[PDB]
RNA sequence: UGGCUCCACGAGGGUUCAGCUG
RNA sequence: CCUCCGCAUAAGCCUGCGUCAGAUACUGACAAUUAACAGCCCAAUAUCUACAAUCAACCAACAAGUCAUUAUUACCCUCACUGUCAACCCAACACAGGCAUGCUCAUAAGGAAAGGUUAAAAAAAGUAAAAGGAACUCGGCAAAUCUUACCCC
RNA sequence: GCUACCUAAGAACAGCUAAAAGAGCACACCCGUCUAUGUAGCAAAAUAGUGGGAAGAUUUAUAGGUAGAGGCGACAAACCUA
RNA sequence: GCUAAACCUAGCCCCAAACCCCCACCUUACUACCAAACCUUAGCCAAACCAUUUACCAAAAUAAAGUAUAGGCGAUAGAAAUUGACUGGCGCAAUAGAUAUAGUACCGCAAGGGAAAGAUGAAAAAACCAAGCAUAAUAUAGCAAGGACUA
C-alpha cells in the first residue's frame, strides 16, 4: 500500500482496490491512533442507531486502521452484482461499515449495550471487564498432514547439544572432509 | 534430478496444495548444526521447485497454485540463516570479542561524510597498493561549507515534519 | 546519453564491454596467450550432505506447539558450554593456526 | 554546412571528460559533485 | 467563471474561548503591580522584536546582529542581500530627497 | 554463494568450500525449440558455468556434459505515470546439455 | 622604393572572333 | 518500375514492427542474442637489435621510415568472465542532411515515384519548335554547341 | 564529442595517360564556382544540375592536448558546442 | 447543450523550544584479489563622469550617538569610555504557500537550468453561468450605439 491511500473493506490486493485507488490520483483523507481498542474480529455487538436501530449482531471484519467495524448481516444496502451483460442479472446485498463509539458490546447474560474497560485481573493479565459490573468478557476466536510436513516430535527432536564449533567445522568433521592445508594470511587494510 | 525440480506428478494442476506451517526460529534453534545443514538443502531443493513452478505459471498465464507456500519457504530459509548467524555471532563474541564479522574503520571520505569503510582483503600491504593510495579518506576546507549546508537542509526537513505533525493534531482536536 | 540508466557491460565500446562484467567471482587468472588458468582451489566446492534417511522436511505441522522467542546470546551459549567449569571448581587464545577463523573470516556463508 | 549535430557520441570521451573519477580528481570537480549532492541530483556525474 | 458556486462551511467561533476570554490580562501589570514588570516583558515573540517596533530595514539590521550567528547559511545570505537592497532603496529612492 | 565476500586464495591454501548455498535457480521452458538433452535455466548473475555444473552435479545428481550461458537484458523502455522508466531486470540464462544422452523434456504442468 | 624582359597556371577581372542555341 | 544500392564489422543506441491478448511500430504479458568470432593480456633482473618500404628481384631515390629477442631464476593449475537482438546512430521529428572500414558493380541484396479524379490560371521541372541567330542582358546568366586570341592582377 | 591547431598509433585513394612529379583527364571521397528550387524549408544552409581538387601543403576514423582578454589561426576579428 | 466552471486538504511559511546526522562503490564510481591541503577578494555600485574614497558580509542588546572622529573635508563613513539585557500565528490554501506530487520528467557535452498537475463520497463490496461554439448564417448605410418609435 502507498501513503495517501484510503482503506476500503476490499483488501489492498484486489481489482476493486486497484480501480478505486489507481497509482495516478491524489486524494484528501477522512479524519479518524489510541491502540486501546476493544472490538475484535469475532465478537457479538449491538448496533444502536441508524438502520435497524437497537439490534444485535456478529462482528465479521474490523477496519481497525480506519475506526470501522462491519457487523454480520446488519447495516446493509444492495447492489446489482455480476450479471456480465446488459440485463438485470443478479441482486446481492453488501454490508456498509459501522462506526465505533456508536456500537457497544453485549454481555452474554445482561444482553445490553455495555462499555468495557481493560482492567488487570489476577488471572493474567489484561482481559475485558465491564465497569458497572463484573462477569469478565472472553476473547473471540483437524488438519492431518501430507507428505511434506514433519510430525511434532520430528519438529521437536531437540538434537542441539551446544558446543564451541562453527557449523563449518562441525559439518567438515561430520562428512569426513579432510583439509590438510593452511590458510595463508592476507592483508585486510 | 529434474524430476525434483518439479513437484509430485499427482499434484500437477490441483488449484490448491495442502502444505503449511513454515519453520520457526525457535524450532531451528532446537535443531543441531549438521541438521541445519541438511534442512537448508531440503529447503533449497524445494525452493528451486517453487521458483520453477512460478516461472512456468507466468509463462502459461494461469494462476499460481500456492504463492503462500513460496512465501513460507523463503521465511524458512531466512529463519535458518538467522539461527546459524546467531550461533556464529555468539561464538565470535566469545572467542574474539568482535561485534562484526568483517573488519572496518570509521573513515571520512572526500565529501566529508563519516562512513563505515569495510575492509577488503588484499595481498600486498596498504602502503604500496597504488589504487588504495589513490583513494582519499580525508576532506578539505571547502567540504566544510558544503557540510554546513547539508546539515541545515536536514534540519529544515525535520522542522517541517515536526510542525506538520503538531498541525495535524491541532486540526484533529478541532474535529473531535 | 542516458545518465539515469545503469552502466553495464552491454553499454560501451568493445574494450569497455570486455572489461566490465557482472558480479561473478574470479575463478583463476589470465596469462600470456590471453590464456586462462582456472585454479581448482579458487573454484568453490559445494558441500552437500547425504539426505537419504532423513526426517526433517521443508514444513512443519500446524499441530506443533507455540514457543516464545529466545535469541542465542553469548552469555547463554557460554553457560551451556562451560557448566563443566562449575564442575571443576575450550577457548582459543589466538587464531593463526585455525582453518575456520572467526573474526577476519576465512569461510563462506 | 548543416550545423545541428555537434554531439558525436563516444562513451570513452563521455567517461573521460565528465566522469566521476575526473570530477573527483580536481578540487573544483569535488565541489561540482558536492553541489549536485546538495541540489539533490539523482546523477552526480557521467 | 470565478465565483464559488456553493457557499462555504460555516465558520463557528468560540468567543468565550480560554485565550479569548482571558485576552488582555496582565496588561497593566506594571501600573498596578508596582512597576516590577513591563508589558513588553509580557510579549511573546522573537528575541529581536519583542518590546521594539522599527521598520523593515531596521528589523533586518537588528535580526542580523541579534540572532544572525545562529542562522542557517543561506538565510543569512538572503538577509545580507536584503539589508543591502533596502539600504540602496531607503537611502536612494522615492520622493522627498 | 552471492553477496558474500569470498576468502582470498594465495597459493596453497585450502579449497573454497561452500556450505548453505545462496544460489536459487529455476528450470524454464525453452522459448525457441532447443534440442533434446538441453535443459534451460534462469540463474543469478553471479553464478558461473562451473558453479552451475557443480550445483547440478552435487545437489541434484544430474550428469552435466556442457553448460552455456548468456545475459538477458530486460527492457528499460516502459514508463510509469510519472514518465520515469520501469526496468525489467537483467537475468542470466543457461543451457545445460545432459550427459550419456539422458534427454530431458519439459513436462506439461497445468494440464 | 629595384627596373626591364620573362614561361606556365587561375570556378579571379575585362575584351574579340567563330559557332551554337526560345 | 526503380536504387551508389545492399550485406557485414566498428562507433552509437539499449529491446525500439518476435508471439499472444487488449484497446484505439499504441498498451500489457510472454519470449529472446548460447563461443570457436571479439574483448579482458605479458613474472622479472641485466642485455641485444647500422641496415626501410615499395611484387623487392635489377633498379630508383629522399622526405630517411612500424613490426626482432637472448643467459638464468620461479612457473603444468588449465578455458572463466563479458559482448553477441532490431526496421537501430547524430540531427527536437518514422528528418531528401551527417556517418568510418571490408565486400558485391548492378545486385543473388533492397525497394515503390501515383489516396481518387479532373486537366483552368499562376508557379516548378522537362522535351520540341518555322525564319533569324545575342538583336536579350549589367554581363551569352540559363540553355545549346564547343572553341580562338588578347590584355589586367 | 562542433570547430582551429598539434600529438600518438591506423586507413583510403577505380580506370586511362604517364613513368615518381605538390603530374594530366576522371570515379570513390573532400570542397562548395554558377544557376534554379527552397524560405515556419527535407534542412536553424538543404536539393538539383554545373563545377574545383582527387598520391598529397590530401582526406579520414579512434584516443589525447591547448580554455576565455585565454586558446588557436596558411589574418577571415576567423574559429573555440546552431 | 457541449466545452467548461465550481470545491479542500496535500502540504508549505514565519517563530519558539531543543544542538543534529549482506554485497558494491575514487579504475570507465557503484568494479572481489598487487610494488597531496594551507597565499589581501575583485567588481557591479554611490560620488549624478571618474581616477583617493563608497555602507555590510569577516558573533556582539538599549543608550552614550549619528557624538568624538574620518573624508577628492565630498559623496559618504563612523566609534569608545560608560550604561538598565512551557510552542504559537489579524500566515498561504493548489497560478498561492516551498522549486517540489520532484531536484523528478524534460533541456544541455558539461557546469547547469528546471516543470506541470489532484478534487464522487459516511460507504463506489453503490444539476444554472467565462471565453469558444451549438440550438438559430445573412438583406442597402458605414466606431456598430444613442434619441426614439406602433415597429
Ligand atoms: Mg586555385
Ligand atoms: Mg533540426
Ligand atoms: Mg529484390
Ligand atoms: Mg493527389
Ligand atoms: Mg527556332
Ligand atoms: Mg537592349
Ligand atoms: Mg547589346
Ligand atoms: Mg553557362
Ligand atoms: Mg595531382
Ligand atoms: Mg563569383
Ligand atoms: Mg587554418
Ligand atoms: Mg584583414
Ligand atoms: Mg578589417
Ligand atoms: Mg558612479
Ligand atoms: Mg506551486
Ligand atoms: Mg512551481
Ligand atoms: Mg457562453
Amino acid at each position: 500500500l502507498p501513503p495517501h491511500y484510503r482503506y476500503g473493506m476490499s483488501p489492498p490486493g484486489s481489482v476493486a482496490d486497484k480501480r478505486k485507488n489507481p497509482p495516478w490520483i491524489r486524494r484528501r483523507p477522512v479524519v479518524v491512533s489510541d491502540e486501546d481498542w476493544y472490538l475484535f474480529c469475532g465478537d457479538t455487538v449491538e448496533i444502536l442507531e441508524g438502520k435497524d436501530a437497537g439490534k444485535q449482531g456478529k462482528v465479521v471484519q474490523v477496519i481497525r486502521q480506519r475506526n470501522w467495524v462491519v457487523v454480520g448481516g446488519l447495516n446493509t444496502h444492495y447492489r446489482y452484482i455480476g450479471k456480465t451483460m446488459d440485463y438485470r442479472g443478479t441482486m446481492i446485498p453488501s454490508e456498509a461499515p459501522l462506526l465505533h463509539r456508536q456500537v457497544k458490546l453485549v454481555d452474554p447474560m445482561d444482553r445490553k449495550p455495555t462499555e468495557i474497560e481493560w482492567r488487570f485481573t489476577e488471572a493474567g493479565e489484561r482481559v475485558r471487564v465491564s465497569t458497572r459490573s463484573g462477569r469478565i468478557i472472553p476473547k473471540p476466536e483437524t488438519w492431518i498432514d501430507g507428505p511434506k510436513d514433519t510430525s511434532v516430535e520430528d519438529a521437536l527432536e531437540r538434537t542441539y547439544v551446544p558446543c564451541l564449533k562453527t557449523l563449518q567445522e562441525e559439518v567438515m568433521e561430520a562428512m569426513g572432509i579432510k583439509e590438510t592445508r593452511k590458510y595463508k594470511k592476507v592483508y585486510w587494510y | 534430478g529434474l524430476e525434483e525440480f518439479f513437484d509430485d506428478p499427482k499434484n500437477w494442476g490441483q488449484e490448491k496444495v495442502k502444505s503449511g506451517a513454515a519453520w520457526t526460529c525457535q524450532q531451528l534453534r532446537n535443531k543441531s548444526n549438521e541438521d541445519l545443514h541438511k534442512l537448508w538443502y531440503v529447503l533449497l531443493k524445494e525452493r528451486n521447485m517453487l521458483l520453477t513452478l512460478e516461472q512456468e505459471a507466468k509463462r502459461q498465464r494461469l494462476p499460481m497454485p500456492s504463492p503462500e507456500r513460496l512465501d513460507k519457504v523463503v521465511d524458512s530459509m531466512d529463519a535458518l540463516d538467522k539461527v546459524v548467524q546467531e550461533r556464529e555471532d555468539a561464538l565470535r563474541l566469545l572467542q574474539t570479542g568482535q561485534e562484526r564479522a568483517r573488519p572496518g574503520a570509521w573513515r571520512r571520505d572526500i565529501f566529508g561524510r563519516i562512513i563505515w569503510h569495510k575492509f577488503k582483503q588484499w595481498v600486498i600491504p596498504w602502503h604500496l597498493n597504488k589504487r588504495y593510495n589513490r583513494k582519499r579518506f580525508f576532506a578539505l576546507p571547502y567540504v566544510d561549507h558544503f557540510l554546513r549546508l547539508e546539515r541545515e537542509k536536514r534540519a529544515r526537513i525535520k522542522a517541517r515534519k515536526e510542525n506538520l505533525e503538531r498541525k495535524k493534531a491541532k486540526i484533529l482536536l478541532k474535529k473531535f | 546519453a542516458d545518465r539515469m540508466s545503469k552502466w553495464t557491460s552491454k553499454r560501451g565500446p568493445r574494450s569497455f564491454r570486455g572489461r566490465k562484467g557482472r558480479g561473478a567471482k574470479g575463478i583463476g587468472f589470465l596469462t600470456s596467450g590471453w590464456r586462462f588458468v582456472q585454479i581448482k582451489e579458487m573454484v568453490p566446492e559445494f558441500v552437500v550432505p547425504d539426505l537419504t534417511g532423513f526426517k526433517l522436511k521443508p514444513y512443519v505441522s500446524y499441530l506443533a506447539p507455540e514457543s516464545e522467542e529466545t535469541p542465542l546470546t553469548a552469555a547463554q551459549l557460554f553457560s551451556e558450554a562451560v557448566a563443566p567449569a562449575i564442575e571443576k571448581d575450550g577457548f582459543e587464545p589466538t587464531q593463526e593456526g585455525k582453518l575456520f577463523q572467526l573474526y577476519p573470516r576465512n569461510f563462506l556463508r | 554546412k548543416a550545423r545541428g549535430n555537434e554531439y558525436q557520441p563516444s562513451n570513452i570521451k563521455r567517461k573521460n571528460k565528465h566522469g566521476w573519477v575526473r570530477r573527483l580528481s580536481t578540487p573544483a570537480g569535488v565541489q561540482v559533485i558536492l553541489r549536485r549532492m546538495l541540489k539533490g541530483r539523482k546523477s552526480l556525474s557521467h | 467563471i470565478g465565483i464559488r458556486l456553493t457557499l462555504p462551511p460555516p465558520k463557528v467561533v468560540d468567543r468565550w474561548n480560554e485565550k479569548r476570554a482571558m485576552f488582555g490580562v496582565y496588561d497593566n501589570i506594571g501600573i498596578l503591580g508596582n512597576f516590577e514588570k513591563h508589558p513588553k516583558e509580557l510579549i511573546r515573540g522573537p528575541i529581536w522584536l519583542r518590546g521594539w517596533k522599527g521598520n523593515e530595514l531596521q528589523r533586518c539590521i537588528r535580526k542580523r546582529k541579534m540572532v544572525g550567528s545562529r542562522m542557517f547559511a543561506d538565510d543569512l545570505h538572503n538577509l545580507n542581500k536584503r539589508i543591502r537592497y533596502l539600504y540602496k532603496h531607503f537611502n536612494r529612492h522615492g520622493k522627498f530627497r | 554463494a552471492r553477496n558474500v565476500v569470498y576468502p582470498l586464495y594465495r597459493l596453497g591454501g585450502p579449497q573454497l568450500r561452500v556450505f548453505r548455498t545462496n544460489f536459487f535457480i529455476q528450470l524454464v521452458r525453452p522459448g525457441v525449440a532447443q534440442p533434446e538433452d538441453t535443459v534451460q535455466f534462469r540463474i543469478p548473475m553471479e553464478m558461473t558455468r562451473v558453479d552451475l555444473r557443480n550445483y547440478l552435479e552435487g545437489i541434484y545428481n544430474v550428469p552435466v556434459a556442457a553448460v552455456r550461458t548468456r545475459v538477458q537484458h530486460g527492457s528499460n523502455k516502459r514508463r510509469d505515470h510519472r514518465n520515469v522508466r520501469i526496468k525489467k531486470p537483467d537475468y542470466k540464462v543457461a543451457y545445460v546439455q545432459l550427459a550419456h544422452g539422458q534427454t530431458f523434456t519439459f513436462p506439461d504442468l497445468f494440464p
